[PDB]
C-alpha cells in the first residue's frame, strides 16, 4: 500500500521529467524507502529457508 | 524547355550540403573523436555508422545524376594528403578544389574513372599516419554510392570494387589484426561488404570463395574476441546455409560454440529468425515457438514491420502445427496483412479441418505459398489435418463413437478410430485412459492444472527461473550505470 | 441467491449436493495485480523518455 | 625474423587486449570509487550533523533585534524580556552591515550574530 | 622497450587488480557505517520534547521558531524533513534538548 | 443533415440488401424526394433503386430550385458580407452549409462549415458546428473525421454541461459507441437518459431506449443490471411502451430459456436489417448464449444433460456441439466430460488462478524489461 | 543489416503488383464494416463468423424448428 501509494506519485514523475529535466525541487527520492520495504520484504525470503531447515530436521 | 531547365539547377543542390556534412561530419568526428586515444574511447560510432547507414538505405540520391552531376564521383577525401605535417596550406586547399567546381562548370563523366581509386592509397590514403581508420572511412562509405544500381553491367565494377577492398585490406589487413575500433569497425564493415556484393555472388555464383576462406577469417580473430562481428559473418553462412545445405553435422549444433555476446539489438533477432528457420524443419514445437516469436517481437526501430513478416508467416506456418493457430491480432499494419491475404482461407481451414474440400482449397487457389517451394510443411499439413482436428476432439469429450465423431472425423471403421486416436495416444501431448469394457473407447481426459495439484514442486521452476531472470535484470540495472559513473 | 452471492454454495442436478467454502485473502491479488498495471506506465513511460532520446 | 612483429607481435596484441581488460577493471575502479566517494562524502554528511549535534544541545539559538548600533563595536540588541544584552558581535560579519531596527538571527549564549532577517 | 613493455605492463595490471577486492572493502564497510551513523541520528530523534510553533522561514534549510513560552528561537532545521513542513502557521514540535524538528502535528 | 431526410436517408440499408422490404422503403423514398432537396442522395443511391422513366422528371425541377435558393443564399451571403457583423455571416455561411447537407454535398459544405468554423464566435457555436458534421457524419459513417471535431472540441469547454447541447454530445457518445464494439466505456453513455429527449435532429428517445436495451442487456451483469436499470425507474417508465422488451429482461434475468429462445428470433430478425446496428448481429448472437450460458453455469458445478435440455428446450444434439465449442471457441470454463453422459465442470478459478492471473503481465513486463535490456548500449 | 528487407521488398512490391488496388478497395468493402473496430474481436467474430459463413449462420431461427423436431 506505501508502495502502490508511492507509484501514484510516480505516475505523475515522467510528465514532470518529459517537461524540464532541469534542477531537482523534490527533496522526496521515492528510491531508497523502497529498497527498504524489499529489504524488510526479504525476510520472508530468508525465513522461507529456516522453515525448510526446520521442516528438514 | 524553360521547365525543367528552369527547375533544373535548383533541386540538386540540396543533397550536396548534407552528404558533405555528413562526411565531414561522421568523418572529422571519427578521426577528430578517437584520434589521441583510439583505444580508450570505443564503439562511440558503432551506433553512428550503422544509424547513418540505415539513414542512407532509403536515399532517394540518384535519379536525374547521370546527366552533368557527375562531378561528385572523382572528388573524393583529399585531407591532409602529401605531407603528414605542414597541413595549413591544405586547409586552404579543402576550399579550393571545392571552389574550382564552383566558378563556372566542370568536365565530368560517370563510368570513365572507376579503376584508378587506388592512386592515394598505393603512398597516402589521407595523412601516412592513421591510414586504417582513413582507409577504410575514406574507402568504404563510397563503394556502395557507385556500386549503387547494381544491375546494367556494375556487377563487374562490383568485381573491381571487391578486389580493390580485398587488395587494400581485406586481402588479409595491412596489419593482420589492427585490435583497434577499425578492427571492431572493419568486422561489421567486411562483413556489409560481403553482405553487399552478395548479392552479385547469388546473382549468378554460388558458395565457392569468399564465403569459403571466411571461415579461415572467421577464425583468424584469434577467438579472444567478443565475436560480434564473428557473427555477423557467422550470419552470411548460416542464409548461405538456408536456400541448399540440409546437412546437419557441422552447423547445426557444430557450429553451436560458447555463445558469444552477440547483440546489435538487431542480430538476436535475425540471427535468431535464421536459426529458427534451419530449426523450423525438425518441426520445434516448445522452443522455436517462443523464441521465434520472441525474435518477431525484436528489431522494433527501425520497422516492425516490412521484414517480420517472414518470421510472422513462418511462425504461423508452425504455429498451425500444433491445433492451435493464433492469427493476426495485436498488430495492425497492411504488410502482414497482405502477405496473409492468401493464407487466411486455409488457416481458417485449419481448425475445422475438413479433408476433401480443403485439400482441394490448398491446391486451387495455391500460387505462390505453393510456388514457395517443395510443399513441404504444406504436405506434412494434409495429414497433420486430421491430427489437429482429433486435437480439438481431445479439447472436446471423452468416448469415441462409431457413428457421430468417427463420422465427424469422416473416418468410418471401429480399427481407424482407436487406432488413430491411439497415434494421438501414442505422442504423449494428451491425458487419455485406453479402456475396453464393452468395446468403448474410454478416455479420463483431465486436464486439470496444478491448482492444488503439486503446485510447490510446479511453479518451483519458475520462480527459479523467473527470479533468475528478473535478477540478471537487476545485474543490467547495476552493470550500465556503472557504464555511467565510468567516465566521472 | 448464489447468483446475487448472498452466501456460499453451489448446487448440482445430477448428485444434488451442496458445497460451501469460501476465499478470504482477497486483498493480495488486488495489490499485486494493480501494482502490476500501475508499473506498466511507469515502464512504457520510460520507454517513451528513452525511444525519445535515442531515435 | 617474422616473430616480434607476427608471434610477439600478436602477443603484444593479446597484451593490447589486456589493455582492454585493464580498461575494464579500470574503468570498474572509476565507477565504483565515485560511488564509494558519494557514500564517503554523505556518511560524512550526516557525520557533519553530528557536529551540528552540539548546536542542537545549544537548545538552538535566539532572536536577536538590533534597535540602535553603538559606535564602541558592542551593539546593544533588544532581547526577549530581560534581555537588552550589549555585546560584540563575531567578527566575520562586521557591525555596519548590520542596519539598526533590523531583526538578526543571534546565538543564546555567545550573542554573536548570523545574518539580518526579514 | 617494446618487449620490455609487456612484464613492465604485468605489474600495472597487478596494482589495478588489488583495487578490486579493497574497493569491495570499502563497499561493504561504509555502508555499514552509513547504517550506523543512520541510527545513530535516528535515535537521537526520541518522542519527550517540547512543542513549539513556526512563525517564519528566512532562508532555506533554516527558520526561526516561536516558542510556547512566546520567546522566538532560531533554529537551523533538519535536512531529512521536506518543505511542506515550512508552512507559516504550523504545528510545529522540536525536541526538549536538541530543539530541532521530527514532525509536526496535524491541528 | 439534422432534417429529417437523415432519418428517411438512413432507410437505405433496409432498403438495399433485401428484396423484400424495398416497397416501403422506396416508398417513403420517393414521397420523400420532394424534400430537403433529396436529388443527389437518390441520384447517387438510383442504382440501388428504380428505372430512368419517371426518374428524369423531377430531377429538372429540383436541379433549377437547387441553384435558385443557392444563389439566394449566395446573394444574401454577399448582403450579409461588407457589413459589420459576425452572426449574420455566421448564420449566411451557416444555412449555406446545412442546405448543402440537404442536397448531400460535403464539399462545399466541408469548406463551408470550416468558413464559418472559422467564424465561430464562441466554442458553443463552434460545437454547434461540430454536431452539424456529426449528423451527416452518421449518414456518410466516416469514422475519423468526426472523431476528430469531437476531439478538439473535446478539450476545453468550460462552459459547462448544457442541457440538450452536452446531452447531444453525450447521445452522439453514444452513436459511436454502437458503431464501435466498445461496450463497457458505452455502459456510462446512457445515463443521460433521465435528460434524453425526443432528438429529431438525430434520433428518437424511444429509438434511444430501443438502442439503449441491447448494450445494457447483453453487455451488462445481474449486479449492473439491478445496480443500474432494475433500480432505475427510467425503463420502469418505458417498458409500458413494448410488452417484449419487458420480457427479455424479466425471463432473461429469471434465467427462462425455454421463452427466451422462443422470442430471440425476433431480436434476430430485429437485429438485422439496422443502420447503425447490423454487421456486430453476429457478435450480439454469440456474445448473449456465452453469457447465458455462463449465467446458467456459474452458480452450477455440475449439470445433467436432462435439465439441461429441458431447460434451454432443445436437442442435446446442439448443446453438445455448443460447449465443445466454448471450451476452445468461447473459452468459459475448465474441460467438460461425457463419460457419465452430464456436465461437470471444476472452474479451480478462484484460488490459485486469482494468483496466476498475473503470470500473464510478469511475462509481458518480463519481455518489456528485455526490451529495456534492448534499450543498453544502442 | 535491413538491407536484406530490400529484396523481401521487391517481393512486396511484386505481391502489390500481383492486384493493383483490387484487394485494398474489395478488401476495404470489409475494412469500412471494420475500420476501428478493435480486430482482436475481429479475429473472433471472423472465427465463428467464418466457422458460420458455411452452414448455419444465423440458426437462431431454425432452433424453434429444432423444438418439436427435437
Amino acid at each position: 500500500n506505501y508502495n502502490k501509494a508511492v507509484e501514484e506519485e510516480d505516475k505523475m514523475t515522467p510528465e514532470q521529467l518529459a517537461i524540464k529535466n532541469v534542477g531537482k525541487q523534490d527533496p522526496k527520492r521515492h528510491l531508497e524507502e523502497h529498497v527498504d520495504v524489499l529489504m524488510t520484504s526479504n525476510i520472508v525470503q530468508c525465513l522461507a529457508a529456516m522453515l525448510d531447515t526446520v521442516v528438514f530436521k | 524547355p524553360p521547365g525543367g531547365g528552369e527547375q533544373e539547377p535548383p533541386p540538386p543542390p540540396a543533397p550536396q550540403d548534407v552528404e558533405m556534412k555528413e562526411e565531414a561530419a561522421t568523418g572529422g568526428g571519427s578521426t577528430g573523436e578517437a584520434d589521441g586515444k583510439t583505444a580508450a574511447a570505443a564503439a562511440e560510432h558503432s551506433q553512428r555508422e550503422l544509424d547513418t547507414v540505415t539513414l542512407e538505405d532509403i536515399k532517394e540520391h540518384v535519379k536525374q545524376l547521370e546527366k552533368a552531376v557527375s562531378g561528385k564521383e572523382p572528388r573524393f577525401v583529399l585531407r591532409a594528403l602529401r605531407m603528414l605535417p605542414s597541413t595549413s596550406r591544405r586547409l586552404n586547399h579543402y576550399v579550393l578544389y571545392k571552389a574550382v567546381q564552383g566558378f563556372f562548370t566542370s568536365n565530368n563523366a560517370t563510368r570513365d574513372f572507376l579503376l584508378p581509386f587506388l592512386e592515394e592509397p598505393m603512398d597516402t590514403e589521407a595523412d601516412l599516419q592513421f591510414r586504417p581508420r582513413t582507409g577504410k572511412a575514406a574507402s568504404t562509405p563510397l563503394l556502395p554510392e557507385v556500386e549503387a544500381y547494381l544491375q546494367l553491367l556494375v556487377v563487374i565494377f562490383m568485381m573491381n570494387s571487391k578486389r580493390y577492398k580485398e587488395a587494400q585490406k581485406i586481402s588479409d589487413d595491412l596489419m593482420q589484426k589492427i585490435s583497434t575500433q577499425n578492427r571492431r569497425a572493419l568486422d561489421l564493415v567486411a562483413a556489409k561488404c560481403y553482405y553487399y556484393h552478395a548479392r552479385v555472388y547469388e546473382f549468378l555464383d554460388k558458395l565457392d570463395v569468399v564465403r569459403s576462406f571466411l571461415h579461415a577469417r572467421l577464425r583468424t580473430a584469434t577467438l579472444r574476441h567478443d565475436a560480434d562481428g564473428q557473427a555477423t559473418l557467422l550470419n552470411l553462412l548460416l542464409r548461405n546455409y538456408l536456400h541448399y545445405s540440409l546437412y546437419d553435422q557441422a552447423e547445426k549444433l557444430v557450429s553451436k560454440s560458447v555463445f558469444p555476446e552477440q547483440a546489435n539489438n538487431n542480430e538476436w533477432a535475425r540471427y535468431l529468425y535464421y536459426t529458427g528457420r534451419i530449426k523450423a524443419i525438425q518441426l520445434e514445437y516448445s522452443e522455436a515457438r517462443r523464441t521465434m516469436t520472441n525474435a518477431l517481437r525484436k528489431a522494433p526501430q527501425h520497422t516492425a514491420v516490412g521484414f517480420k513478416q517472414t518470421v510472422h508467416k513462418l511462425l504461423i506456418v508452425v504455429e498451425l502445427l500444433l491445433g492451435e493457430i493464433p492469427d493476426r491480432l495485436q498488430f495492425r499494419q497492411p504488410s502482414l496483412k497482405r502477405s496473409l491475404m492468401p493464407y487466411f482461407l486455409l488457416t481458417q481451414a485449419v481448425r475445422t479441418g475438413n479433408l476433401a474440400k480443403f485439400n482441394q482449397v490448398l491446391d486451387q487457389f495455391g500460387e505462390k505459398f505453393q510456388a514457395d517451394g517443395t510443399y513441404t510443411l504444406i504436405i506434412r499439413l494434409r495429414h497433420n489435418v486430421i491430427k489437429t482436428g482429433v486435437r480439438m476432439i481431445s479439447l472436446s469429450y471423452s468416448r469415441i463413437s462409431l457413428a457421430d465423431i468417427a463420422q465427424k472425423l469422416q473416418l468410418d471403421s471401429p480399427e481407424d478410430a482407436e487406432f488413430i486416436v491411439a497415434k494421438a495416444i501414442r505422442d504423449g501431448v494428451i491425458e487419455a485412459s485406453i479402456n475396453h469394457e464393452k468395446g468403448y473407447v474410454q478416455s479420463k481426459e483431465m486436464i486439470d492444472i496444478y491448482s492444488t495439484r503439486e503446485p510447490q514442486l510446479a511453479f518451483h521452476q519458475r520462480i527459479s527461473f523467473c527470479l533468475d531472470i528478473h535478477n540478471m535484470s537487476v545485474k543490467a540495472m547495476r552493470f550500465p550505470p556503472k557504464s555511467y559513473n565510468k567516465d566521472l | 441467491m448464489i447468483l446475487d452471492k448472498k452466501f456460499h454454495g453451489i448446487l448440482d442436478q445430477g448428485e444434488g449436493v451442496l458445497i460451501i467454502f469460501d476465499e478470504p485473502p482477497v486483498d493480495k491479488t488486488y495489490e499485486a495485480a494493480l501494482e502490476t498495471i500501475q508499473n506498466m506506465s511507469k515502464v512504457v513511460d520510460s520507454l517513451y523518455n528513452k525511444a525519445k532520446k535515442l531515435t | 625474423l617474422e616473430e616480434g612483429k607476427a608471434g610477439s607481435g600478436l602477443r603484444q596484441y593479446y597484451l593490447s587486449k589486456i589493455e582492454e581488460l585493464q580498461l575494464i577493471v579500470n574503468d570498474k575502479s572509476q565507477n565504483l570509487r565515485r560511488l564509494q566517494a558519494q557514500r564517503n562524502e554523505l556518511n560524512a554528511k550526516v557525520r557533519l550533523l553530528r557536529e551540528e549535534l552540539q548546536l542542537l544541545q545549544e537548545q538552538g539559538s535566539y532572536v536577536g533585534e538590533v534597535v540602535r548600533a553603538m559606535d564602541k563595536k558592542k551593539v546593544l540588541v533588544k532581547v526577549h524580556p530581560e534581555g537588552k544584552f550589549v555585546v560584540d558581535v563575531d567578527k566575520n560579519i562586521d557591525i555596519n552591515d548590520v542596519t539598526p531596527n533590523c531583526r538578526v538571527a543571534l546565538r543564546n549564549d555567545s550573542y554573536t550574530l548570523h545574518k539580518i532577517l526579514p | 622497450d617494446l618487449y620490455s613493455r609487456y612484464k613492465k605492463l604485468q605489474q600495472e595490471l597487478e596494482f589495478l587488480e588489488v583495487q578490486e577486492e579493497y574497493i569491495k572493502d570499502e563497499q561493504k564497510n561504509l555502508k555499514k557505517e552509513f547504517l550506523h551513523a543512520q541510527e545513530e541520528v535516528k535515535r537521537i530523534q526520541s518522542i519527550p520534547l517540547v512543542i513549539g510553533q513556526f512563525l517564519e522561514a528566512v532562508d532555506q534549510n533554516t527558520a526561526i521558531v516561536g516558542s510556547t513560552t512566546g520567546s522566538n528561537y532560531y533554529v537551523r532545521i533538519l535536512s531529512t524533513i521536506d518543505r511542506e513542513l515550512l508552512k507559516p502557521n504550523a504545528s510545529v514540535a522540536l525536541h526538549k534538548h536538541s530543539n530541532a524538528l521530527v514532525d509536526v502535528l496535524p491541528p | 443533415p439534422k432534417n429529417p431526410d437523415l432519418r428517411i436517408a438512413q432507410l437505405r440499408f433496409l432498403l438495399s440488401l433485401p428484396e423484400h422490404r424495398g416497397d416501403a422503403a422506396v416508398r417513403d423514398e420517393l414521397m420523400a424526394a420532394v424534400r430537403d432537396n433529396n436529388m443527389a442522395p437518390y441520384y447517387e443511391a438510383l442504382c440501388k433503386s428504380l428505372d430512368w422513366q419517371i426518374d428524369v422528371d423531377l430531377l429538372n425541377k429540383m436541379k433549377k430550385a437547387n441553384e435558385d435558393e443557392l444563389k439566394r443564399l449566395d446573394e444574401e451571403l454577399e448582403d450579409a458580407e461588407k457589413n459589420l457583423g459576425e452572426s449574420e455571416i455566421r448564420d449566411a455561411m451557416m444555412a449555406k452549409a446545412e442546405y448543402l447537407c440537404r442536397i448531400g454535398d460535403k464539399e462545399g459544405a466541408l469548406t463551408a462549415f470550416r468558413k464559418t468554423y472559422d467564424k465561430t464566435v464562441a466554442l458553443g457555436h463552434r460545437l454547434d458546428i461540430v454536431f452539424y458534421l456529426l449528423r451527416i457524419g452518421l449518414f456518410y459513417m466516416d469514422n475519423d473525421l468526426i472523431t476528430r471535431n469531437t476531439e478538439k472540441a473535446k478539450s476545453l469547454i468550460e462552459e459547462g454541461g448544457d442541457w440538450d447541447r452536452r446531452n447531444r454530445l453525450k447521445v452522439y457518445q453514444g452513436l459511436y459507441c454502437v458503431a464501435i464494439r466498445d461496450f463497457k466505456q458505452a455502459a456510462e453513455l446512457f445515463l443521460d437518459t433521465v435528460s434524453t429527449f425526443t432528438s429529431y435532429e438525430l434520433m428518437d428517445y424511444k429509438t434511444f431506449v430501443t438502442y439503449t436495451v441491447y448494450v445494457s442487456m447483453i453487455a451488462l451483469e445481474r449486479p449492473d443490471l439491478r445496480e443500474k436499470v432494475i433500480k432505475g425507474a427510467e425503463i420502469l417508465e418505458v417498458l409500458h411502451s413494448l410488452p417484449a422488451v419487458r420480457q427479455y429482461l424479466f425471463s432473461l434475468y429469471e434465467c427462462r430459456y425455454s421463452v427466451f429462445f422462443q422470442s430471440l428470433a425476433v431480436v434476430e430478425q430485429e437485429m438485422k436489417k439496422d443502420w447503425l446496428f447490423a454487421p456486430h448481429y453476429r457478435y450480439y448472437v454469440r456474445e448473449m448464449r456465452i453469457h447465458a450460458y455462463s449465467q446458467l453455469l456459474e452458480s452450477y458445478r455440475s449439470l445433467t444433460l436432462g435439465y439441461m435440455a429441458e431447460a434451454f428446450g432443445v436437442g442435446v444434439e446442439f448443446i453438445d456441439q455448443e460447449l465443445s465449442r466454448f471450451i476452445a471457441a468461447g473459452r468459459l470454463h475448465c474441460k467438460i466430460d461425457k463419460v457419465n453422459e452430464i456436465v461437470e465442470t471444476n472452474r479451480p478459478d478462484s484460488k490459485n488462478w486469482q494468483y496466476q492471473e498475473t503470470i500473464k503481465k510478469g511475462d509481458l513486463l518480463l519481455n518489456r524489461v528485455q526490451k529495456l535490456s534492448r534499450v543498453i548500449n544502442m | 543489416m535491413s538491407e536484406k528487407k530490400q529484396p523481401v521488398d521487391l517481393g512486396l512490391l511484386e505481391e502489390d503488383d500481383e492486384f493493383e488496388e483490387f484487394p485494398a478497395e474489395d478488401w476495404a468493402g470489409l475494412d469500412e464494416d471494420e475500420d476501428a473496430h478493435v480486430w482482436e474481436d475481429n479475429w473472433d467474430d471472423d472465427n465463428v463468423e467464418d466457422d458460420f459463413s458455411n452452414q448455419l449462420r444465423a440458426e437462431l431461427e431454425k432452433h424453434g424448428y429444432k423444438m418439436e423436431t427435437s
